[PDB]
């Protein structure tokens, strides 16, 4: 890649980074979905 | 672009980010959540509108057999900019 | 001619039709049934009580001399009153030819091992019990053969769930690998992968 | 190139997917595109065929020629949408490379 | 002690049945007359038993089975279940 | 063979009628020939030319969905000419059709992907740029993409003939001859994701479901509908867990192929508003979230504190029986009668006593048997629309003569409207009307009388004047014994069950005699409030959505839902049906009728029962037609109930028959889980404003 | 119908899209019956018993 | 000599090894599939099909799976006939719902009704 | 309803090999949790073997109780000859796992299964 470059775009890191494996950079699952149920939330003034 | 909740955690592009009182967040106490900074949405809306004088557009999203499928994009209605259902991209006729 | 089709011999056909004729008129008693594929393959459906002569005869036939036998396995078809079909590939090397012997049996009532006819018998209808449940009479050690010791259930019927029903994990308070009745993180999610389209009219079964 | 998600969430990758290692959720973004709003894989149930990156009509998910990834706890090996994105935007200058010295073939 | 409801379960085509059905035909409008305050549930089915059900208070139920019985006792029946 | 004609299919024969046609006679056989345009349930149109056929000796191949078979026609579906023909076809469509399969809602769902696949070629020699199609904005419910539309004319032919619009329609000629509006028109009727079912590209998509899943993956629930009484038979489409879709099931005596709008497209509400944890009041008067252990004490301890008329239920619409006859029981043990509904029915002269009195006793196969219709005071299009679609399919083939009393609203077909004042049932019982002597030409009348009329305040005397009009109907026509002329048509899907079960219409027990401990069975009409309950009332509100009983409410309990749970409904026929379980309710939810069992067994009186097919024993034991599943056994003593009806001396009101459900906006929120969804929302805006 | 088609056929053509899809959501069907395909392995005899 | 009589029901379950919590509590649906509304093909309605009640499936911690507890979860059996099914749901011991084959009534189609002189039938557009 | 016996004529030598059966897997016992470092006693081995007898007595058919006399045989001789360990005799026992109380109060605590 002296001769032959890659091609360059914007959305690709300027800066490669290592196996983050038992660092605090590491990486941790999760859901990326949001709440798919949502519960009733009850009035904050009492009927009585 | 990507937008921290008042918890101090940092916002996905899907939206999803955990409550205050949510107890999943201790998988990222002493931990990271990685967030992928290049949002997509945000990415296409700073792409112009491609000016051609077609009644009648044929994207594949460049590169020929590199991007995707070859679909017609029928751009009659002038309030509204055609978009590709693939890449996004939005395509105008120049009526002049 | 044609590139994408495979090619077809009606000589082997032939064959293997003239032989289940002789073997279906030799043996009456009970042979149920003579079929060859478009495959060119030759399947005897017989009863169940003469498995042992059928056997025999294919393998000590001066005609047949099917002496290897190539598998013996068993297919759970649930509809049927006696779901298990066990099937016997065997291989002639004399002719140079290959023959399936099919035949029946449900959960209560168990076939002859073939033990004294062939020896691989022994190990492959050891695999059919443990699999299936189909017992067979006469076997010299009749055990479980791929299951996990003391397994409950035999695993290749229909019935039986893909995942099981229990799954074992190491313990430290007895300090040991114990069962517990399973639990998926992700359940296996199953796929309605077929079309309401016909595809092969030739097997259009007629209406009920 | 403009930086969109290739991934229409069209869900072939996980009907292919022989292990069943892939879960794709998607709804309409809020322009309307159709995207995923989750596309998780798990590497240690992925077998590694590619049955994925040669379904993929648009070329989205690949299996880039990156293998020393290995971790020390069983849930890094849990990849979800945004690590996805991040290998992507990581290995772009050698997948694209090698999608081009090898796409004539497939 | 007290009657609450009154449950009649019959068959529209059955032999034990047809006492039931001339019972509900010619007496049921002026025993609904006598007690236009009490339910008398008809409920007629293709194979169930003719069975007469008495919901007293506090959730008692007694339970008459009036199979192959004609108009008249059918008749008694409902006065033995009214009454007591 | 009397009026049978022998044909042939690959040398098979068959008898057929005559008319049959060769695509009819192909499936008798048992071969399904390929179609695009053709569905049975439309008119025959003939254009996608799929289900050309080559009949032997003939030199030209039919269209199997148009021509009917002549004698001893030998159609070879599987012959050399229908292959190529059914080659051609597909060519032709794909030649045109865009490559959006995987940006496509019908991924798995494609008939022309299957038909491709399974007769077309397999690969393609158009060299040449395919058209594109604009798209339209015909509503917020169905989502167009005309680039995909073959032009089949399905959805047009939809909406003329079973919508009856008239608003869809083919505008240009040749390649450029475009499905849609010609106008920005909305089009929003009730019945209108059927052309999301039968479009068969996925032209015309669901927006709610856009983009969401695929038919592979989704699971398939064979359910019932209790949106409305009709009790229309559907599948619930759920993937991991969670409801996708909402289909319908074929079933040829309630529903057909469809389902109505608020059915189809209600199913969002259930993921909003929902109870998830048993919550009790604290001392600052507002609900808190507790244990099933603690709110179920309190509610047992209240329940061991009171008895008599100062106990008492009231039970909504989104009710199964088993929960009713629980209820029921329960406070039978307390020695409580006043186990009201929230619908009304008049309670003078027979009553819920004999079952007829409160029934569609004609039936929807007696709607298409029948040959004139006297709909009084209900609006069917929004309160039943699949009686009213049935209407409507007996309007156009059996020319079906249709009257209305009541306010003057748009059926979708023409009827012969005599009025909204309630006189005319007396008018028509007297026999000075031009209704009546068509009547009396008439030989199998159906009076349908609505449970909407029957809410009045003059219900009793409304029920009684129809059940002496329908007497001297059936008087003066000398129909048939088998023949039901009196129907009663309710909205209520749990209406029905109740009042087999014996439970009181109305809340006038309740008004009558105020309690002092209330349950609320998914209660949410606010027919009963704390301005006429007494002041240390207590309430506890057992439901699965918070709308208008859960904020009035001491204890709630969350139950489960009709998708939730496995549940016994009765609709207007008095068949009865079960719900099976297609996901599990949120939270700490239960099903109903634990729910009240345990209840019971903490408040010391355990209810004699302990699993679901008891709960259905005990219902058998009480009306032995809930179990009778999609079993549809008739009823009598309509001579009884009309003696009785004329025995009741009530006296009609001046004002006219105005139904609640006028206009489609009316129609779109009816209930708790219509009015929790997103999607009525947007429904209700866009036929309001936009 | 069986084999799927190249990338470049799949991205331009609508036959090739469909016949891709369908291969890689449900496969191709297999007309009914039972075979006995046995190749000579290198430990010895493979067989494959389809049915 | 060596046929003997049974008179009973052909329980196997002592057989089949499964946990007697799924014998007792499970309940299996015998029916014929209904078409999806989605497609116009028949053929998958020609097979009976026995499934279980659905359990419960709840949502995992980590990614948000579909966790389950229940291993008939994904059995579904395939029948040519009722009674088929109707004999192993018995032999099995499972209790069972069966609901008859949902069949499309016939329905007279006319292609000229669609242009008639006096019947409602006739159609305003093509 | 006439089938072919497998080792049984009727219900009688059926139960004789069910009481030979139990008679060697009563005389196992006591060997098996010697040798096999078992924590539990020889008398609730023996009350497990006899709890698994009594869950299995209510069947009557000849082929069924001789099909679970064969398995009761595979059983014992796998236990005889020590291929099923500590870990697979202990898995009779159950005792890592929570039972399930079967009252409807806590089947409704706990969750919606029946
Ligand atoms: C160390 C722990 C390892 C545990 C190993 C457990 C081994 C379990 C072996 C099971 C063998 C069997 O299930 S055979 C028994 C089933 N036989 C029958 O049901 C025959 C009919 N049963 C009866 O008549 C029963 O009443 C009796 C009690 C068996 C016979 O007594 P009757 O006389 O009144
Ligand atoms: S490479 Fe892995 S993720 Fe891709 S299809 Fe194969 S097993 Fe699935
Ligand atoms: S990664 Fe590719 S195959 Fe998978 S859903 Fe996205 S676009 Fe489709
Ligand atoms: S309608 Fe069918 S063929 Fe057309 S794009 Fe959609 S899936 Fe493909
Ligand atoms: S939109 Fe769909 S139903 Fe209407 S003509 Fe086009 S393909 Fe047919
Ligand atoms: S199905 Fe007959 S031409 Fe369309
Ligand atoms: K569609
Ligand atoms: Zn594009």
């Amino acid at each position: 890649p002296t001769t032959n470059p890659p091609t360059a775009r914007k959305f690709i890191w300027t800066n490669h980074k290592f196996n983050v494996s038992a660092t605090p950079e590491q990486y941790v699952p999760y859901s990326t979905t949001r709440k798919k149920i949502h519960e009733w939330v009850p009035p904050s003034t009492p009927y009585k | 672009g990507v937008q921290v909740s008042p918890s101090g955690e940092k916002i996905t592009h899907t939206g999803q980010v955990y409550d205050e009182k949510d107890y999943r967040r201790v998988r990222f106490v002493d931990r990271q959540k990685e967030v992928n900074e290049n949002f997509a949405i945000d990415l296409i809306a700073q792409q112009p509108v491609n000016e051609v004088e077609h009644r009648i557009i044929a994207c594949d999203g460049g590169g020929g057999a590199l991007g995707h499928p070859k679909v017609y994009i029928n751009l009659d209605k002038e309030t509204k900019t055609g978009t590709c259902g693939y890449c996004g991209l939005q395509f105008k006729q120049h009526h002049h | 001619k044609r590139p994408t089709v495979r090619p077809r011999s009606d000589v082997t056909h032939k064959q293997l039709s003239a032989f289940g004729e002789y073997v279906a008129e030799i043996l009456p008693k009970y042979v149920q049934q003579v079929q060859v594929s478009c495959l060119d393959e030759l399947e005897i459906c017989i009863h169940p009580d003469g498995v042992i002569p059928t056997l025999t005869f294919l393998r000590d036939h001066t005609n047949a001399q099917f002496k290897s036998l190539a598998d013996l396995t068993a297919v759970d078809v649930p509809t049927r009153q006696n779901r298990f079909e066990i099937v016997y590939n065997l291989l002639s090397l004399r002719f140079n030819s290959r023959i399936r012997v099919k035949t029946y049996a449900d959960e209560l009532t168990p076939i002859d091992s073939i033990v004294s006819v062939h020896i691989a018998a022994n190990w492959y209808e050891r695999e059919v019990w443990d699999m299936f449940g189909v017992f067979f009479f006469n076997h010299p050690d009749l055990r479980r053969i791929l299951t996990d010791y003391g397994f409950e259930g035999h695993p290749f019927r229909k019935d039986f769930p893909l995942t099981g029903y229990v799954e074992l994990r190491y313990d430290d308070e007895v300090k040991r690998v114990v069962a517990e009745p399973v639990e998926l993180a992700q359940e296996f999610r199953k796929f309605d992968l077929n079309s309401p389209w016909e595809a092969f009219p030739a097997y259009r079964q007629p209406p009920e | 190139p403009s930086g969109e998600e290739r991934c229409i969430a069209c869900k072939l990758c996980e009907a292919i997917c022989p292990a069943q290692a892939i879960t794709i959720e998607a709804e309409p973004r809020a322009d309307g595109s159709r995207r995923t709003t989750r596309y998780d894989i798990d590497m240690t149930k992925c077998i590694y065929c590619g049955f994925c990156q040669e379904a993929c009509p648009v070329d989205a998910i690949v299996e880039g020629p990156n293998f020393e990834f290995s971790t020390e706890t069983h849930e890094e090996l849990l990849y979800n949408k945004e690590k996805l994105l991040n290998n992507g935007d990581k290995w772009e200058a050698e997948i694209a490379a090698n999608i081009q010295a090898d796409y004539l073939y497939r | 002690l007290g009657l609450r409801e009154i449950r009649v379960h019959l068959c529209q085509r059955s032999p034990g049945s047809q006492g039931v059905r001339d019972f509900i035909v010619q007496r049921y409008v002026e025993l609904k007359k006598a007690h236009p305050n009490l339910p008398i549930l008809i409920r007629e089915c293709s194979e169930v038993q003719p069975k007469l059900w008495a919901r007293y208070a506090f959730g008692q139920e007694k339970t008459v089975s009036l199979n192959n019985l004609s108009a008249d006792e059918v008749t008694r029946a409902m006065q033995n279940v009214l009454s007591g | 063979a009397s009026n049978l004609i022998e044909v042939f299919v690959d040398g098979q024969s068959v008898m057929v009628e005559p008319g049959t046609t060769v695509l009819q006679a192909c499936e008798k056989v048992g071969m399904q020939i390929p179609r695009f345009c053709y569905h049975e349930r439309l008119s025959v149109a003939g254009n996608c030319r799929m289900c050309l056929v080559e009949i032997e000796k003939a030199p030209k191949v039919v269209a199997a969905c148009a021509m009917p078979v002549m004698k001893g026609w030998n159609i070879l579906t599987n012959s050399e000419k229908s292959k190529k023909a059914r080659e051609g076809v597909m060519e032709f469509l794909l030649a045109n059709h865009p490559l959006d399969c995987p940006i496509c809602d019908q991924g798995g769902e494609c008939d022309l992907q299957d038909q491709s696949m399974m007769f077309g070629s397999d690969r393609s020699r158009f060299l040449e740029g395919k058209r594109a199609v604009e798209d339209k904005n015909i509503g917020p419910l169905v989502k167009t993409i005309m680039t995909r539309c073959i032009q089949c004319t399905r959805c047009i032919r939809f909406a003329s003939e079973i919508a009856g619009v008239d608003d869809l329609g083919t505008t240009g000629r040749g390649n450029d001859m475009q499905v849609g509006t010609y106008i920005e028109k909305m089009f929003m009727s009730e019945l209108s994701g059927n052309v999301i079912d039968i479009c068969p590209v996925g032209a015309l998509t669901s927006k709610p479901y856009a983009f969401t899943a695929r038919p592979w993956e989704t699971r398939k629930t064979e359910s019932i509908d209790v949106m409305d009484a009709v009790g229309s038979n559907i599948v619930v489409s759920t993937r991991t867990g969670e409801v996708m879709r909402i289909l319908p099931r074929m079933h040829e005596d309630i529903n057909e192929e469809w389902i109505s709008d608020k059915t189809r497209f209600a199913y969002d509400g259930l993921k909003r508003q929902r109870l998830t944890e048993p919550m009790v009041r604290n001392e600052k008067g507002l609900l808190t979230y507790t244990s099933w252990e603690d709110a179920l004490s309190r509610v047992a301890g209240m329940l061991q504190n009171f008895e008599g008329n100062a106990v008492a239920a009231i039970a909504g619409g989104l009710v199964d029986a088993e929960a009713l006859v629980a209820l029921k029981d329960l406070l039978n043990k307390v020695d409580s009668d006043n186990l009201c509904t929230e619908e009304i029915f008049p309670t003078e002269g027979a009553g819920t006593d004999l079952r007829s009195n409160y029934l569609l006793n004609t039936t929807i196969a007696g709607v298409e048997e029948a040959d004139v219709v006297l709909l009084v005071g209900t609006n069917p299009r929004f309160e039943a629309p699949l009686f009213n679609a049935r209407i409507r399919k007996s309007w156009l083939h059996n020319d079906l003569k249709v009257a209305l009393i009541g306010s003057p609203v748009d059926l979708t077909y023409r009827y012969d409207h005599l009025g909204d004042s309630p006189k005319i049932l007396q008018d028509i019982a007297s026999g000075r009307h031009s209704f009546c002597e068509v009547l009396k030409d008439a030989k199998k009348p159906m009076v349908v009388l609505g449970s909407s009329a029957l809410q009045r305040d003059d219900g009793a005397a409304i029920l009684v004047a129809v059940s002496n009009m329908v007497q001297k109907i059936r008087v003066t026509t000398g129909v048939a014994a088998e023949w039901k002329v009196m129907n009663i048509l309710h909205r209520i899907a749990s209406q029905v069950a109740a009042l087999d079960l014996g439970y009181k219409p109305g809340v006038e027990a309740i008004r009558k005699n105020p309690p002092k401990m209330l349950f609320l069975l998914g209660a949410d009409g606010g027919c009963i409030t704390r301005q006429d309950l007494p002041k240390d009332c207590f309430i506890v509100y057992q439901g699965h959505h918070g709308d208008v009983g859960a904020p009035m409410a001491d204890v709630i309990l969350p139950g489960a839902a009709y998708t939730e749970k496995s549940a016994t409904y009765v609709n207007t026929e008095g068949r009865a049906q079960q719900t099976k379980v297609a996901v599990t309710p949120p939270g700490l939810a239960r099903e109903d009728w634990k729910i009240i069992r345990a209840l019971s067994e903490i408040a010391g009186i355990t209810l004699p029962y302990d699993t679901l097919d008891q709960v259905r024993n005990r219902l058998e034991e009480v009306s032995p037609n809930l179990v009778r599943y999609d079993d549809i056994e008739e009823t009598n003593y309509f001579q009884q109930a009309s003696e009785l009806a004329k025995l009741v001396n009530q006296e009609v009101l001046a004002d006219p028959l105005v139904p609640p459900q006028l206009t489609i906006k009316d129609f779109y929120m009816t209930d708790s889980i219509s009015r929790a969804s997103q999607t009525m929302a947007k429904c209700v805006k866009a036929v309001t404003e936009g | 119908k069986v084999s799927p088609p190249k990338r470049a056929e799949m991205k331009t053509s609508m036959e090739s899209l469909i016949h891709h899809f369908k291969l890689y959501t449900e496969g191709y069907q297999v007309p009914p019956g039972a075979t006995y395909t046995a190749i000579e392995a290198p430990k010895g005899e493979f067989g494959v018993y389809l049915v | 000599t060596q046929l003997i009589t049974v008179d009973e029901k052909l329980d196997i379950t002592t057989l089949t090894g499964v946990p007697e919590e799924h014998i007792k509590t499970r309940k299996v649906r015998i029916f014929v599939p209904a078409r999806n509304n989605m497609q116009s093909g028949v053929n998958n309605t020609k097979k009976w099909k026995m499934e279980f009640d659905t359990r419960e499936r709840w949502e995992n911690p980590l990614m948000g799976w579909a966790s389950t507890a229940d291993p008939l979860s994904n059995m579904v059996l395939t029948f040519s006939a009722k009674e088929d099914a109707i004999a192993f749901a018995e032999k099995n011991g499972w209790s069972y719902d069966v609901e008859e084959k949902k069949v499309p009534k016939p329905k007279s189609k006319s292609y000229g009704a669609n242009f008639s002189w006096n019947k409602r039938t006739r159609v305003s557009t093509k | 309803t006439s089938v072919k016996p497998i080792f049984s004529r009727d219900l009688n030598e059926a139960k004789r090999r069910v009481r030979e059966l139990y008679r060697a897997w009563y005389r196992e016992v006591p060997n098996t949790v010697h040798l096999m470092q078992l924590d539990i006693t020889v008398k609730q081995g023996r009350d497990k073997v006899r709890e698994m007898f009594m869950k299995n007595a209510h069947v009557t058919d000849p082929r069924v109780v001789d099909l679970l006399v064969i398995k009761g045989k595979m059983e014992l001789q796998e236990t005889i000859k020590v291929w099923k360990q500590r870990t697979h005799v202990m898995r009779f026992f159950h005792e890592t796992e929570t039972p399930r109380p079967k009252d409807f109060l806590s089947k409704f605590y706990m969750g919606h299964d029946p």
